[PDB]
């Protein structure tokens, strides 16, 4: 008779990928955030340990963002000022990290001067103490001078540089060497995809505890569960010694779930749907918190309120369930 | 899949002249030039030739695991020698073989548990190798509750249909894989198999087609071992693609790179 | 569909070849290959019972909450993950409401839960049960309320009452219908099953603890009813997950028939937007009913609609309507954009062409779910049906302009539909973000 | 292993303006090319480029068995072609594809006992490609009750799978062949199967790696017929030494050589 | 197991759920599985019953002729090709002796019957039953008949008449060694089951043609007699082979319950020499039974011999029994060799040595029959077996010289025997076409 219970043994576990540096490693943070470490689904503590929790990061942009006007309420004090922006976040919000969003680079919009961009990441620097999560904008000569500056001057640093996909991975990767600095790997959606680019990034002589995936999340209702399987295949890969995936999970769930009608939607105009305050706030958290299931290390939000949910239910999952 | 490289055998000419004068240069050359080929496993055979099995295996042992640090694999008919190289292991090592003969059984069983190795058990017995997949397949069973009985971990069964040349014993080739694939039906979990697979390409013309042709084709049935040419890049590859056909591990571009630096 | 193994270690080991077969281990073979059958050996009983109960049945009962189009199906799953295959039934929802409130409270309340009925992405997501706690001091206040609730609403039943006799009472005049038996406990487990008996209804099964649990199952099993559902007594979210996780892979990995039987969730976080994040999780960890409180449809949209999403079948891919669909104003002279209704596709222009602002039109054809590349492959995306669905909708009358606008991937299409048609062609980018780019111009 | 010609397909550059132009020189040279291969059957598909299906699947049916005796095979969905193909054809037929709805069963499955040819039956629905093989053996086996109801003879009868590509669908592989593997234990005597297994390989690195072993691997499962490359000849030999383990025909040194001059 | 095919067509066509499964067609899936037992489903006619016994019973069953050490087998094959697998059971021969014939003659013939056991190259071959026929005017000849033969020899019987009230009385002593049954009838098979069922005999079933047959068998299955063998009432060789061959066929590849029981053949030759050889056609025709008019001493050991060949195990290597193997004229001076017990190698050496026309002895040691390269590389030949079979094989007795021949396949092994043995080992040639050219130099 009696239960026992049923525990898989993981063969290997996610990589260990530290985040930010100190005044003795050469940096000026104020603490090194890790992320990863799992060795089992997630949180899964009686199979496995559970050593570091996921983080959030919150979306920071050099410019005004275009985010709706209800997004926009929360910063309104700060939203046009990057330096007390991500002061704001990490003291009032509580936030992990500091993601930098720089749209101000984009030369279509208010097309940032190279110098501008560096001035904006020097800013942050001295703004906040927590690591940074630096991308471009998308367009792919800009980004290849931009984020090369970036790296340049903001060596020592130890930051997240962001962005890298397939048909261009070789001029950010070896930014990313020289001057010490970590790699965001992104992918449409394809673990195929996902997999060959960990590859190309890694057999330019880049450490694989040096780059986190970034399986470019589906927004919840708009496709979430096409990357939320992707999410657990990856995870079970690296549990099973599949290396390749062994890569931490970043999501981007700000930028997908403030894309949807449904999260800004007055009540107005879809009574069926209620309120859009508390539906803005649990549309970014809901995705967030599925995702969390999926094994996400990085999270990065926009909304405060969503924020300060998620990070309730990071701290009630990483309560150990071992028998 | 699990590459056992097979090449360090005393049936060879270099390898036995190596044991003879105990030198450990050409026996360690090849240990790295199969695990360059993807061998995670190296078969350590001493020969009909020398009359000491137990201390010729003990040399092949300390010398292999010298230089690489793969899972090795006894070769010996001779019990003495097996557990005479089991002391010897620095790591994880494979007992190679035991048939359904309780004298076997009782005796080996035990030796696999108390190193904590993996065991490799035969589908034969006193008589010989039988054709039919319903009488190798009542003799794995055999090995099956031999490991529940001595506590031994499934996972770490390793049932051979013991695969003969394609030219004499064509009818043994289709029935090995009908024995393979019903092995699923013995217990839960099911045991891993392994096979010799050089053997069923032995006399044959062009031998390596028929090496890799066969591999990918008991893979299908459930191959989670093999004792194969480390050294055959062209083997390597279908071992991978075999291993991608089956989703036993995620595709990508470099998935035959992957395979070898795995 | 057994191993030899399983069968072979649950015989008397005899080796007497009463069976037609020298020992047991080789009858144990027959048995797996279907060589003879297991009413031969006149050895054993409750071993032969037990393994033909256990070999030709799901790892996961089906308990059906109710009778009717209102009744739904808990349960009957066969998979730890979405991908290895699908998940089938979809997680019960259910507002709980005391008994102890007023009556024009209760039905104000009630009348609520009616209608958290969402209309999103051309989908319906709807609820499942309500939940009826007792509270009150006196039992009969328990019985009024349910009779109250069951005249406003349609919807399925479910009772959570500790005293067989409270639920009873009030279980009288409902009995025909759904109501859910919640819970049986370790020290009234004997006349809960009994009430469940006469009116045919699922029970509910408490366990503070995973070994409570198993315990008390097998107690009530043996007592002819089998239609349970499992509550594990986890209150805290973390120790919920690690539960849930045991329910469902015990009886499905090792078969365990203590626990192949649908979880009830229970939320216990006291902010109602923490509570939904507690939901989120629970019916993505294998619970098959969860009973919320918040009766807000701020707070059950995005709940239900992860629950859709995580319950589709990846084979099946998402596909929107076949009709014009209007982005903006649209004023008769706005731009004409063809895509698929695949719905990946879809929201990939409309995210896409709204975000540029101004009206347009944007006729998704019908390829059954398959993409532009995909359908252009299948051929069920030719210049042939799209110039049909031109004319599907008569399109012309309500564009002043003939022009219309191509996927740049299938933009070859461009000269054979530009004749059929009779419409003029233009072909846009490869990629649907370029649809800022093409207005421009 | 019966290989069918797929090269003659409308989808290619040069067999499309062989349409259009009505030019049989590309038809009838795809025809020899495939045959000096080891193919002993053409699948001919006009394609969805050519507008009318009726006019064109019928003029490649009179220039290929212009230069070819061959067993003739016909693909396509259109049931006015299919039928209007056999109308012209002096040798064996064949027929592809059929799904399990009864509105294409009683409109194609009495067109192949008519003519007596060989009828290709897809193991889906109207909804799309099934996932696991419980689904396709469900399909299959309404295939096959089907093939006694309308009088057809069971070894007249290819079960299809249909394979996937290994990159976007690489976990539906291991379910066809676990298909396969179970389509021989529904029916006694069993249908022949067949696969289109140059899918497989479709947008991934070393193609012809992927398709040769998949095939092995497919054989091993009990596959009768297969339409792929038949230009490849690793393809060829693949298919040759998986019948030699397969016991299907007699080894000889030269059953490379034998299989591609049957 | 079984096709699901066949149990689909077997199954009804009701379609209504009630076995848990939605259609009959899906039904028949999961049974052929085993997700499913077919006793849930009540629509079922006889074929229930006949299910459960076409699938788990073989195709041909064994029916025993005679009792205890002198009671042979037949019947229980399961191949129409002997290079497959094996024929188990071999062909039941008969003799044929008449009633008619006087007491003095009757009894000579018996004698020389019993006297055909055949001993050959270390094996042994004997018949298995003698036929007792009525040919006689009067029904109390056949009673003295069999009363007289039964006396005589110890072994199996089968009566042949046609009255059933003539047999029973000539059965009264001689039923407790259950002799066959020949033949029932479609006029009296009603009295031949019903004796066959009292004394527990196995009974001939005859039928004139592949028809009559099938029918005639069904009669006595339903009576309750399942213990018979068939004879299609073919005379000529040319109508058996055929008809044998789909009896054999029907039973095995079709599951034909009829058809599958074991077959028994009439020699219907005139002349002895043509019987033989229309005898030979049978035993290898998948018959199970032939009854011969030939007690010859001549014409029974060619057909005794083929009998034994036939019906060997291929995959198995044949042995050649262990010993010394003398060749034409044995001096003590001529030359020893030794080789493998595997009959193709010492065939092979015999071969050598006689066409030679040298005199000389053969030690073909037991090497499991393996080749003599097969041995050398599986350590069963060895200078240590070798020289151990050599003071075993007693040949030292035998000759006046001490050297012994060794293939030229494993000189190698000639020192270290040299030593062992205390005889002279010599490396003669690799194959043994050239030892005639070892020999004379
Ligand atoms: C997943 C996949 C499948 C899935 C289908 C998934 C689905 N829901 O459609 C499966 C495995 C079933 C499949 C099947 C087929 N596939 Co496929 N498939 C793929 C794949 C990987 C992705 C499809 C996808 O989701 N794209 C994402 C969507 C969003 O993109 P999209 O539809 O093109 O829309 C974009 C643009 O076109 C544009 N856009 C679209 N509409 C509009 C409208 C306007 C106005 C504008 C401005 C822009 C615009 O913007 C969109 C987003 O930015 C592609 C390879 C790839 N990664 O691109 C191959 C691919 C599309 N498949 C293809 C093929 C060949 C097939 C098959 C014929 C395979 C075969 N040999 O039979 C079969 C079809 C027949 C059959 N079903 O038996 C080919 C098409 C090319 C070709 N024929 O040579 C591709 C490109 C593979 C390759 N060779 O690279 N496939
Ligand atoms: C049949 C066979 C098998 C069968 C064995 C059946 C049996 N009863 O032999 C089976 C399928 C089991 C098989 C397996 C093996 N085999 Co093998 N087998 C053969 C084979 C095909 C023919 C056997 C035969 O019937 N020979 C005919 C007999 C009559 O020949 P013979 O015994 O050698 O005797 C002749 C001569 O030597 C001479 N002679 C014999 N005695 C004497 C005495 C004197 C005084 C003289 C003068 C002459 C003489 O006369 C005989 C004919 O005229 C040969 C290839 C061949 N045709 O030559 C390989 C062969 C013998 N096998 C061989 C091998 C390798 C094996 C295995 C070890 C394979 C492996 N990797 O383990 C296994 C053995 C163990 C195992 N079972 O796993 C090798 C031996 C050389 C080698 N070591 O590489 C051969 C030669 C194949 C090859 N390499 O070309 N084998
Ligand atoms: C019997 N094989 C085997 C096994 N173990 C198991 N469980 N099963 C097996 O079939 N271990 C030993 C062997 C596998 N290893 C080998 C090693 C060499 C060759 C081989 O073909 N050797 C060459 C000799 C070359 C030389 O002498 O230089 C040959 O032609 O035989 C085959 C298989
Ligand atoms: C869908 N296949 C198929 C079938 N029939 C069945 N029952 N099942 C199938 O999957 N018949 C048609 C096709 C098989 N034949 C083919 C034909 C071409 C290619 C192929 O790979 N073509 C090239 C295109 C080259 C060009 O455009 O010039 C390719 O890269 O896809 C593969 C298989
Ligand atoms: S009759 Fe029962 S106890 Fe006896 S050997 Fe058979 S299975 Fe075992
Ligand atoms: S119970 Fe019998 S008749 Fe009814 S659906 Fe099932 S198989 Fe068919
Ligand atoms: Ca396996
Ligand atoms: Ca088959």
């Amino acid at each position: 008779m009696a239960v026992q219970i049923l525990r898989d043994r993981s063969r290997a576990a996610v990589q260990k990928v530290v985040l930010g540096a100190t005044k003795d490693q050469g940096g000026t943070r104020s603490h090194t955030i890790v992320v990863g470490g799992d060795a089992a689904l997630p949180f899964h503590h009686f199979e496995g340990e559970i050593v570091n929790r996921p983080v959030i990061g919150m979306e920071v942009q050099d410019i005004v963002p275009d985010w709706p006007d209800v997004l926009k309420d929360p910063f309104t004090d700060v939203i046009n000022e990057p330096g007390r922006w991500a002061q704001k976040c990490v003291a009032e919000y509580g936030a992990d990290l500091i993601y930098l969003k720089l749209d101000g680079a984009d030369p279509e919009g208010a097309n940032h001067s190279v110098d501008q961009c560096v001035a904006t990441v020097k800013e942050v620097l001295q703004a906040v103490g927590v690591p940074l999560v630096v991308v471009g904008c998308g367009d792919v000569e800009k980004d290849h001078e931009v984020l090369e500056a970036v790296a340049e001057a903001a060596a020592g640093e130890n930051l997240l540089l962001g962005n890298a996909e397939q048909e261009n991975y070789k001029s950010l990767t070896a930014a990313c060497m020289v001057h010490k600095h970590n790699i965001i790997a992104r992918s449409p959606l394809d673990i195929n995809i996902c997999k060959q680019l960990n590859i190309l990034i890694n057999e330019m002589n880049l450490p694989l505890d040096h780059i986190v995936i970034d399986p470019s999340i589906g927004g919840l209702g708009y496709g979430i569960e096409y990357s939320f399987s992707i999410m657990e295949r990856i995870r079970l890969g690296a549990l099973q010694g599949d290396k390749m995936l062994s890569m931490p999970v970043i999501c981007t769930v700000g930028y997908e779930a403030w894309r949807a009608k449904e999260a800004s939607a007055p009540v107005s105009e879809y009574p069926g749907w209620g309120k859009e305050t508390e539906r803005g706030i649990l549309w970014e958290a809901v995705t967030a918190t599925a995702l969390l299931q999926a094994g996400a290390h990085i999270l990065l939000m926009r909304h405060p309120e969503a924020v300060a949910r998620v990070k309730e239910n990071i701290d009630q999952l990483m309560v150990s369930n071992a028998y | 899949m699990l590459i056992i490289g097979e090449r360090i055998n005393g049936m060879f000419g270099d390898i036995k002249r190596a044991i003879q004068e105990r030198d450990p240069a050409p026996v360690q050359e090849w240990a790295r030039r199969q695990e360059e080929g993807g061998a995670r496993a190296l078969d350590l055979n001493v020969g009909p030739a020398v009359q000491d099995k137990v201390s010729a295996m003990e040399w092949l042992v300390e010398v292999t695991q010298e230089v690489s640090n793969l899972t090795l694999c006894l070769d010996s008919t001779n019990i003495k020698a097996i557990e005479a190289g089991l002391k010897k292991c620095k790591n994880r090592a494979m007992i190679n073989s035991t048939n359904a003969e309780r004298e076997k059984v009782e005796k080996l069983f035990p030796l696999a548990v108390e190193h904590g190795a993996a065991l490799i058990g035969l589908t034969m017995n006193k008589t010989g190798i039988p054709k039919d997949s319903d009488t190798r397949l009542a003799f794995a069973m055999e090995l099956v509750a031999a490991a529940d009985e001595f506590g031994l971990p499934m996972e770490d069964l390793y049932i051979d249909p013991l695969i003969l040349p394609a030219n004499v014993a064509q009818d043994h080739a289709p029935e090995v894989l009908k024995t393979l694939q019903q092995i699923k039906m013995l217990a839960d979990p099911a045991p891993k198999t392994v096979l010799g697979l050089s053997n069923v390409s032995q006399n044959c013309q062009n031998r390596p087609l028929i090496n890799r042709t066969f591999l990918a084709m008991a893979m299908a049935c459930g191959l989670d071992a093999a004792i194969a040419d480390a050294c055959d890049e062209a083997l390597i590859e279908t071992a991978a693609t075999a291993e991608i056909l089956l989703n036993q591990t995620v595709y990508c571009d470099s998935f035959v790179k992957m395979f070898k630096t795995r | 569909p057994l191993t030899g193994l399983e069968i072979y270690k649950q015989l008397p080991k005899k080796n007497c070849g009463e069976c037609g077969t020298p020992t047991c281990l080789a009858f144990a073979m027959n048995l797996a290959s279907g060589k003879a059958s297991l009413d031969s050996c006149p050895y054993v009983s409750d071993a032969a019972r037990e393994a033909l109960d256990a070999a030709a049945a799901p790892p996961i009962a089906k308990v059906v909450l109710g009778a009717g189009p209102t009744a739904v199906e808990m349960g009957d799953e066969t998979e730890l993950f979405r991908h290895d295959k699908r998940f089938y039934h979809e997680t019960a929802i259910a507002i709980q409401v005391s008994d102890n409130l007023s009556s024009e409270e209760l039905k104000a309340k009630v009348e609520a839960i009616n209608g958290l009925n969402f209309d999103r992405v051309g989908q319906h997501y709807t609820i499942q049960a309500i939940a009826i706690r007792h509270d009150a001091d006196d039992p009969a206040a328990f019985k009024a309320a349910v009779a109250s609730v069951a005249a406003a609403t349609q919807l399925n039943l479910v009772l959570m009452a500790d005293d067989p006799d409270v639920l009873k009472e009030a279980l009288a005049g409902v009995a025909d219908r759904k109501p859910l038996l919640y819970a049986a406990t370790g020290a009234n487990y004997e006349a809960m099953t009994a009430l469940a008996k006469e009116n045919n209804c699922p029970l509910a099964v408490y366990g503070n603890g995973l070994e409570e649990l198993a315990e008390l199952v097998d107690k009530i099993v043996a007592l002819g009813h089998k239609q349970l559902v499992l509550d594990p007594g986890a209150r805290e979210t973390s120790r919920a997950i690690a539960d849930f996780t045991q329910i469902r892979r015990l009886a499905i990995k090792k078969r365990f028939r203590s626990f192949g039987y649908p979880i009830i969730a229970l939320t216990t976080a006291a902010n109602p937007l923490d509570e939904v994040l507690q939901a989120v999780n629970y019916v993505t960890k294998y619970a098959s009913l969860v009973v919320l409180r918040t009766d807000a449809k701020e707070h059950l949209l995005p709940l239900l609609s992860w629950r859709q999403n995580l319950y589709t079948d990846p084979q099946v891919p998402i596909r929107v309507e076949e009709k014009l669909n209007e982005i903006g104003a649209v004023n008769e002279n706005s731009p004409v954009y063809v895509t698929t209704n695949f719905s990946l596709t879809y929201y990939s222009v409309e995210g896409e062409i709204e975000s540029t602002k101004i009206p347009s039109y944007l006729l998704s054809v019908d390829t059954d779910g398959l993409s532009v590349l995909t359908a252009y492959a299948d051929g069920k995306f030719e210049a042939e049906k799209i110039a049909a669905v031109m004319k599907k909708v008569d399109l012309d009358n309500k564009v002043k302009r003939h022009r219309i606008i191509i996927p740049g991937a299938v933009a070859v299409l461009k000269g054979k539909l530009e004749d059929l048609t009779g419409w003029e062609v233009i072909v846009g980018p490869r990629e649907a973000s370029g649809i800022v780019a093409f207005a421009r111009a």
